[PDB]
């Protein structure tokens, strides 16, 4: 697997505004999609076949996440709330009020038994699913928090923020373990826990992508070549046909580096506006991509 | 959406 061959297959249109995030179902049969038009749209993760449209938020949504069992979604919207939905209907289960500003990111733990959320009020909050009550609030950073992700077991959350900081928090404790200053305080647009859980993948607004051994505080691989310095663009770990890195870019293309050699390996052209978010289908080697206001569409790409 | 900027 030296080089992949992701060719465009379908083009998915339905969102009346810019698309904020697209995330793949655990079982892989579905593909959720958050937009700036206060809506969510469910699609067939293999054929396109637009199925459901979930509504309820008063303002637009910046992020959605799936539950391990593949039938609940939580949406981080700009009306200071998060909402938990079942996809087996479209009905809003519980609304998680608590935040003071825009809610930016959200994620489910592996056990799907609690929510972790970040917002513009510089605080991360942990929430229980059934009792839509904020289990605890962490004074995360002193700027809006970009991304927030649970590790593979569920005992660690990683948060990043605009104050150039990346924090590792134990969950059922709230105490912060480490923080990655290590440089020139560049705004961290995004961070994700790596698959096997021993690393984090951090994005900073200076057109770089770094993979950290946050344990040692070392950086191990550095992926550049794209444009990223205004929007907090999602990144992915494609681990089905060869081990790569996928991320959007402000030049309207999807950049893919070989995880092991910092090497650009393929760039996918198709979008008219910025590519804000991607996602790699679990089993099948398909990458989805969504763009902003002058594009507002989704694309599936199959290959390996 | 703040993400869509």
């Amino acid at each position: 697997p030296v080089k992949p061959n992701y060719a465009l297959k379908f083009t998915l249109a339905g969102h009346t505004k810019a698309v904020s995030s697209v995330k793949f179902s655990p079982n892989g049969e579905w593909l959720a999609s958050s937009s700036a038009d206060k809506l969510i749209k469910i699609w067939g993760a293999y054929d396109g076949k637009f199925e459901k449209t979930i509504s309820g938020h008063k303002l637009g949504i910046s992020d959605v996440a799936w539950s391990s069992d593949s039938n609940l979604l939580v949406s981080a919207s700009d009306d200071k709330t998060l909402k938990i939905w079942d996809v087996s209907s479209g009905k809003c289960l519980k609304t998680l009020k608590g935040h003071s500003n825009y809610v930016f990111c959200c994620n489910f733990n592996p056990q799907s038994n609690l929510i972790v959320s970040g917002s513009f009020d510089e605080s991360v909050r942990i929430w229980d699913v059934k009792t839509g009550k904020c289990l605890k609030t962490l004074p995360a950073h002193s700027d809006p928090v970009s991304a927030v992700h649970f590790n593979r077991d569920g005992s660690l959350i990683v948060s990043s923020s605009y104050d150039g900081l990346c924090r590792i928090w134990d969950t059922a404790s709230g105490q912060c373990l480490k923080t990655l200053i290590d440089d020139d305080n560049p705004p961290v647009s995004f961070v994700k826990f790596s698959p096997n859980g021993k690393y984090i993948l951090a994005a900073t607004l200076d057109n770089t992508l770094k993979l950290w051994d946050y344990s040692k505080g070392k950086c191990l691989k550095t992926y550049t070549g794209h444009k990223n310095e205004k929007y907090c663009i999602f990144a992915n770990f494609s681990v089905t046909g060869g081990k790569w890195i996928v991320s959007g870019s402000e030049d309207n293309l999807v950049y893919i580096w070989n995880l092991q050699t910092k090497e650009i390996v393929q760039k996918l052209q198709g979008h008219t506006d910025v590519v804000i978010s991607t996602a790699c289908h679990p089993t099948e080697n398909i990458i989805a991509s969504a763009a902003l206001e002058n594009d507002k569409t989704i694309k599936l790409w199959k290959s390996d | 959406x703040x993400r869509a900027x």
